[PDB]
RNA sequence: GACUAAUCGAACCAUCUAGUAGCUGGUUACCGCCGAAGUUUCCCUCAGGAUAGCAGUGUCGACCUUCAGUUUUAUGAGGUAA
RNA sequence: AUGGCCAGAAAGUGGUGUUGACGCAAUGUGAUUUCUGCCCAGUGCUCUGAAUGUCAAAGUGAAGAAAUUCAACCAAGCGCGGGUAAACGGCGGGAGUAACUAUGACUCUCUGUAGCCAAAUGGAUUA
RNA sequence: AGACCCUGUUGAGCUUGACUCUAGUUUGACAUUGUGAAAAGA
RNA sequence: GUCCUAAGGGGGGCUCAUGGAGAACAGAAAUCUCCAGUAGAACAAAAGGGUAAAAGUCCCCUUGAUUUUGAUUUUCAGUGUGAAUACAAACCAUGAAAGUGUGGCCUAUCGAUCCUUUAGUCCCUCGAAAUUUGAGGCUAGAGGUGCCAGAAAAGUUACCACAGGGAUGGCUUGUGGCGGCCAAGCGUUCAUAGCGACGUCGCUUUGAUCCUUCGAUGUCGGCUCUUCCUAUCAUACC
C-alpha cells in the first residue's frame, strides 16, 4: 500500500501542503470535531509553582474591557418600517386565518401584532 | 476561488462580520474614537507627534537623509506592495483558468 | 423524522416527553429505542429526574418524571383511580373501592375474581 | 479602474442576472441610399431613448466580415445593431445584427421596397411621445413555423428592437400606439411594417371600441440573407437566470398569509385492524 | 459576567461551562441547546422581554417588547 | 487487574549504583575592617534570559587633573497670580 | 491436513493430535416465552475483472574513457472497476415523467363494555 | 507525612492512522538447482 | 523629504492647448486685453466616432470612514437575538425640479544570518607525479514561497506512584429603579448657569383566576446539652 502515517495519509486525501493544523488531527478526528471534544476539556487555568493564576481559563479573564459607545447616526432613525396598506393586508390575513392541525409553525414573523390584530370586545373594554 | 479564499475555506476561517471590521476603535489615552487605517489612521500614529524619541542603535544604523518620521510610511508601502503581488498574482491564474 | 426534516437546519431535534404519571412515557422512550434504556415500573414516579437517550443520529428523547396539574376539582379519589399515588402509602384504600365497582362493569368483575354475589363493597371484599 | 466614474461605467456593462434594456446601434456603410437613411431615422425615432448613432462611412460587409462590427458592440455595449447599405443587386438594404458577449450571435436581411416605403412625416397625425413604448401585432401564418425560419427570426428580431423597458405595471394612457407586422407563408412574401395610433369610442358596453389611425412608417420587406447562431451560443443566450426575489420551492416548506414559515407533516391513515387487544383474564368467557 | 458550573461525579470537576449572571434577550422561538453542547446557560428567571421605556421628548413612560 | 510465600497496573535477590532531582532538609571557633539591591536597556512569552546600576579585595598612575542630587547670575518652561 | 490455532533463539523441535466438520478454534449473546420499525449501498467486507496509473531490489537497453547518468520493463499491496456480514451507517413516504445508466432533476399530493384474523394462545405485566 | 487541591526536565500502567521501529505474515529476486524435448524471439 | 475639514456624490458658473495683434520694468520664456481657435488642452482609457453651457476646470452643500429590514439567493454556523453574501426595498446626500448617486478594495503565514541557482578563463587543493572528468574550498553574481525548498512527535489514568507546595470585616438592618416637574435653601449676581432635601407625576380584579410552579458550581441536617442577645410569640404592667 502506500502507508497509515499521517505524511502518507494526507498525500492520499490531497491536501496542500504547507497547510497548518491542529493539535489531535488524525484519521477520525478534524479541526471541526477535534475543537468540539476540546470545549469539554477546556476550564482550567495556567498555574505557577505557588499555584497563582498566570493565564486565566476561558471566559474568565478578569481584564476590564473598556465600555464605550462611539456617536452614530444609526442610533436616531428608524429601524423598522411598515404601511398603512400592508398594515391593512396584514389584518385582512388574520381575518382569513384558519387553524390546521397538520401544520406547525417554524418561523414566527417580526411584525407589529398590537396593529394588526383585532381590538378586545366592547364589553371586556 | 482566490489563494485566500481556498485557504480559508480548508482551514474553516469564518469572514469578519461588518461590525468586528469597521474603521473606527476607542483610543485609551487620548479618550477619543479613531480611525485604524486610512487618513490619520491608528497605522500612523506619531507622525505628526511634536516629539518621538528614538533609540541610538536605530539612529546608528539608520541611512542618512532618512527620517524616524517616515518609517511608518515604509511599512505600509512595503505591506501595500504585499498585498498587490498577491492580488496580482490571483488575477494571473484566475485569468488562466 | 419529518419533524427532523423540517428542521434539518439544527443539529437535531429534541422530543420531550410529558403526561401523568405511569402513563407510559419511559415504555414509549423503550419502545421507541428497542432496548430498555429508560426505567420503567408500575409504581408512579419511577422516573424521578430528566434523561437524554440519542434515538437516532439527529433526534433525541427526553424522559420527564410524571407531572399532575393542581385543579380545584381533583379529588383524591380520581387522582388514585387516575393513577398519581402508590395504594402502599395510603390511609383506608376501602374507600376507594366503591368508585372502583362504579367504573368496572360487574360482569368484569365476577369473571376476573370467580366470585358473585355481594351487595356492597364491604361484602365483595 | 481607478475613478468611481469609470468603475461605475464597467459595473454597468457587467453581466447582471437581470439584464439592461438593450442598447441599438445605427451605423451605414461606405454606400447608402437616401431611403434606406430615412428609413434609419424612423426607426432611430421609434427607438430614441435605447440607441446611438453613427455619422461616418464604414467598409464593412456583415456577411464577410463581422469584427469590426464586434469592437463597435464592445466599445459602445450594443446589442442590436441596423446596418445600412446599397448596391446593384441590392439596393435598399437594413442589416438587423443581434450580439451575444460582443460576438455576432445572429444576422439577417431587409430589402426595403423603395416605391411603397412612407416615412413618419407623411402622415400628417398626431406622434408618439419620446420614450413610449407601443404594443405590438403580429398577424399572419409566417411566424408559426415549425422549423426555426428567418421570419421567425424577424419575429425575433422585431420584437427585441420594440420592447423597450419591462415593467410589472403600465397606466391604461400608455395603450395609444401599435405596431403592426404582417406576413403570411407561401414568390418572395413581403414583411409588412405599420405604425398606427389608437383612438378609443363609445360601444354601450363596458369595453370600449378601438378605432385606429395610421401613424408611419410604412415599410415593405423582403427577407434576405440569414446567418443562424451556433448552438452552443445559442443555449448560452437562451438560459434564462432566476432572480433572488424568485424562492426557490422546498418541499412541506411555505409561506403563510402573514409571513410565518409554515410547515406540513403528514400523519398517515391510522389501521388498528393490526392490533390484538390484551386477554385479559375478565373477558375470557 | 461569567460563573464556572461544575459537572462530574470526581472530586476533581469538570469546569468548561458558563453561566450568564445578568439578564439576557432570548429572542422569539428560542429553543435551548442539548446540555452536552450548551457552554453558555442563561437561566430563565434572568430572561427578559419587556422594558419601561421613557421618550425624552413626549415625556411619557411606556412598557414596550 | 484478582493471585503468583504478610511483597503485584507487573514477585523476590544481587549488581550496574555513591543512578538523576532544578524539589525538601542540614551544613561545625572567635574577634576586626568594609558592605548591598527589585523594568536601566535590549531581546515571542510563560516552566525566560542576559545587561545597566549598587559592593569588596588587590594594585598601578604625578592619588595629575579638581569636581558637586546646593545656591546665585544670564536665559528657557510655567506669563500663571498680581 | 503440503490445513487451522498456537509455542519455540533454533532444531532430524514441540502442542492441539491416542484429533478429522454431530470436530477443532475464535467471537458475540446469554434458561424458557417474546423477538427481528421499513428501504438501501457512504465507511467497511471481499472479487486473480481488466489496466499499467503508483510501482522496491534484482535484471535489460543507450551515452560516456570510466565513475556515473538517462530510459523503458516493473511482483504483492495501493489505485480503477464489480458483488456484499449489508456489520457500521444513512434513511418521511407515494406517483410520474423531458433526463434516460449511477447521482437523477422537475412537478403532483399525503393525515367491541370487548372485534377480526391467525396453529389453546396473542405473551417481556415471564414462573 | 491520610485524604483533597496546585506544580513538575515528573515515574509507571493503558489506548489510538501520534512519531520512530519491530515480532509475525505476505510478495519479488539471487543461491541451493539437475536431465531432456517442443514452440517464440535475438 | 514635505502638505492636506479624506476621497466620493449632487447642483451651479466658466472654457481649454495654441497662434496673431497690444501693454513700464517684461526682454523667445512672468502678468494683463482683444481676436481666432472641434478640442489639437486636461481627465479617463487604449476607437475604426470618449467627454465642450462637460465626463474638463473653479465655487456651494454633504462629508455620516462603509446604514436598516427581509419569511428571498449562495455559503457557513457545538456562541442557531443567526453570520457573511447577492438582490430588493426603505433611509440618506444634493438640486427649484426632472433626476443623479453612495453606503469599500484586497489578502494564508513563517526564513533574508534563509532558500534556489550561475561563473571563475589568468584562483587554490585532492598530500608519490602528470593529463582529462569529478569533488571540495574561496571569491564574485542573479532571483524571491506560481518556476525558492520546506513547514503532521496524539491521548488517558476513579488502578496508580514520587518530589514538593497549600488549605470583605467599627462590614450589616425599613422603606425600588429610570425619566420629567416643583422646590426651601447653596451658589450666582461682568456669565444666570449649575447643586438641591421635602415631595409629586409616568411605567412597572367591582373582593378575580385556579387551563402559565421558568434550571443545585455554591448544601444542610438530626440527637444530647450549656449559655447568651433582644430585634417580645406568651405571661406582668402601661
Ligand atoms: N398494557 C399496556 N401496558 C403498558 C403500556 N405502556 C406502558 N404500560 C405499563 O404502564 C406502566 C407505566 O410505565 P412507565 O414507562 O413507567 O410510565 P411512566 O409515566 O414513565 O411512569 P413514571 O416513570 O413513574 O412517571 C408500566 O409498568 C407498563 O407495564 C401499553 O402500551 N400497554
Ligand atoms: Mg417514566
Ligand atoms: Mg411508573
Amino acid at each position: 500500500g502506500t502507508g497509515k502515517k499521517e505524511k502518507n495519509r494526507l498525500l492520499r486525501e490531497g491536501r496542500t501542503p504547507g497547510d497548518p493544523h491542529v493539535k489531535g488531527e488524525n484519521f477520525y478526528r478534524s479541526a471541526k470535531k477535534i475543537k468540539t471534544l476540546n470545549i469539554l476539556k477546556e476550564g482550567k487555568p495556567i498555574r505557577d509553582s505557588k499555584g497563582k493564576i498566570v493565564k486565566a481559563a476561558s471566559f474568565q479573564s478578569k481584564e476590564v474591557p473598556k465600555a464605550v459607545i462611539e456617536p452614530n447616526r444609526k442610533w436616531f432613525t428608524n429601524t423598522r418600517v411598515i404601511s398603512q396598506d400592508t398594515l391593512q393586508s396584514f389584518r385582512e390575513a388574520m381575518a382569513e386565518k384558519q387553524k390546521d392541525p397538520y401544520t406547525v409553525l417554524l418561523k414566527s414573523n417580526k411584525l407589529p401584532m398590537s396593529l394588526i390584530r383585532d381590538g378586545p370586545k366592547l364589553e371586556d373594554g | 476561488e482566490t489563494k485566500w479564499q481556498a485557504f480559508a475555506r480548508r482551514r474553516g476561517i469564518k469572514p469578519k462580520t461588518r461590525e468586528q471590521r469597521r474603521n473606527l476603535q476607542y483610543n485609551p489615552t487620548t479618550g477619543q474614537w479613531e480611525r485604524k487605517w486610512g487618513y490619520k489612521g491608528a497605522n500612523k500614529r506619531g507622525e505628526t507627534d511634536p516629539i518621538i524619541e528614538v533609540s541610538a542603535a536605530k539612529e546608528a544604523m539608520r541611512p542618512e537623509g532618512t527620517s524616524v518620521r517616515g518609517d511608518k510610511r515604509r511599512e505600509i508601502r512595503a505591506r501595500v506592495k504585499k498585498n498587490q503581488k498577491q492580488m496580482l498574482r490571483n488575477q494571473r491564474i484566475a485569468a488562466e483558468k | 423524522r419529518q419533524f427532523s426534516v423540517l428542521h434539518k437546519d439544527r443539529k437535531q431535534i429534541s422530543v420531550g416527553l410529558i403526561g401523568y404519571p405511569n402513563v407510559g412515557k419511559s415504555s414509549i422512550i423503550n419502545a421507541l429505542r428497542g432496548k430498555a434504556v429508560a426505567k420503567v415500573a408500575p409504581i408512579p414516579g419511577e422516573t424521578k429526574v430528566w434523561q437524554y437517550v440519542t434515538l437516532m443520529k439527529r433526534i433525541y428523547l427526553i424522559d420527564c418524571p410524571g407531572i399532575v396539574p393542581p385543579n380545584q376539582h381533583d379529588t383524591p379519589e380520581d387522582l388514585l383511580l387516575r393513577g398519581v399515588v402508590r395504594v402502599e402509602n395510603v390511609e383506608h384504600p376501602e374507600q376507594y373501592i366503591p368508585a372502583v365497582l362504579r367504573k368496572v362493569k360487574q360482569h368484569h368483575m365476577e369473571r376476573t375474581y370467580e366470585l358473585r354475589g355481594w351487595k356492597d363493597h364491604i361484602e365483595f371484599l | 479602474p481607478r475613478n468611481a466614474r469609470s468603475k461605475r461605467a464597467l459595473e454597468k456593462r457587467a453581466p447582471k442576472i437581470v439584464e439592461n434594456p438593450k442598447t441599438c446601434l445605427f451605423l451605414r456603410g461606405t454606400t447608402c441610399s437616401q431611403i434606406t437613411q430615412d428609413a434609419m431615422n424612423d426607426l432611430y425615432a421609434m427607438r430614441q431613448v435605447h440607441a446611438k448613432r453613427f455619422h461616418k462611412k464604414n467598409a464593412i460587409h456583415p456577411f464577410e466580415d463581422a469584427t469590426s462590427l464586434c469592437f463597435f458592440s464592445e466599445k459602445n455595449d450594443c446589442s442590436l445593431m441596423v446596418f445600412g447599405s446599397s448596391n446593384k443587386k441590392r439596393p435598399h438594404t437594413l442589416t438587423f445584427v443581434r450580439m451575444f458577449d460582443y460576438k455576432v450571435l445572429d444576422m439577417l436581411e431587409f430589402y426595403l421596397d423603395p416605391d411603397t416605403y412612407r416615412s413618419i412625416s407623411q402622415f400628417k397625425t398626431s406622434k408618439i411621445p419620446i420614450g413610449m413604448r407601443p404594443m405590438m401585432v403580429f398577424a399572419g401564418t409566417a411566424f408559426e413555423s415549425p422549423v426555426p425560419n428567418a421570419f421567425t427570426m424577424a419575429k425575433s428580431m422585431l420584437i427585441d428592437f420594440f420592447r423597450g423597458e419591462p415593467s410589472d405595471k403600465i397606466d391604461v394612457e400608455g395603450l395609444r400606439f401599435v405596431v403592426v407586422v404582417t406576413a403570411d407563408e407561401p414568390q418572395k412574401p413581403i414583411l409588412r411594417l405599420r405604425v398606427y395610433g389608437i383612438r378609443t369610442k363609445r360601444s354601450g358596453t363596458r369595453l370600449p371600441r378601438v378605432e385606429v389611425e395610421e401613424h408611419g412608417p410604412r415599410m415593405d420587406f423582403r427577407l434576405g440573407r440569414m446567418r443562424e447562431p451556433d448552438p452552443a451560443m445559442l443555449k448560452e443566450a437562451m438560459k434564462k437566470a432566476k432572480t433572488p426575489q424568485e424562492e426557490r420551492t422546498k418541499k412541506n416548506i411555505s409561506m403563510d398569509l402573514l409571513g410565518d414559515k409554515i410547515g406540513r407533516i403528514h400523519m398517515g391513515k391510522t389501521d388498528l385492524s393490526k392490533l390484538q387487544t390484551r386477554k385479559m383474564k375478565g373477558l375470557k368467557r | 459576567m461569567f460563573k464556572v458550573v461544575k459537572t462530574g461525579k470526581k472530586t476533581h470537576k469538570k469546569g468548561w461551562k458558563r453561566i450568564v449572571t445578568k439578564p439576557t434577550f432570548v429572542g422569539p422561538d428560542f429553543t435551548r441547546r442539548p446540555v452536552k453542547y450548551e457552554r453558555f446557560i442563561r437561566p430563565m428567571g434572568l430572561r427578559y422581554k419587556k422594558a419601561n421605556v421613557t421618550h425624552p421628548t413626549l415625556n411619557v413612560t411606556v412598557q414596550l417588547p
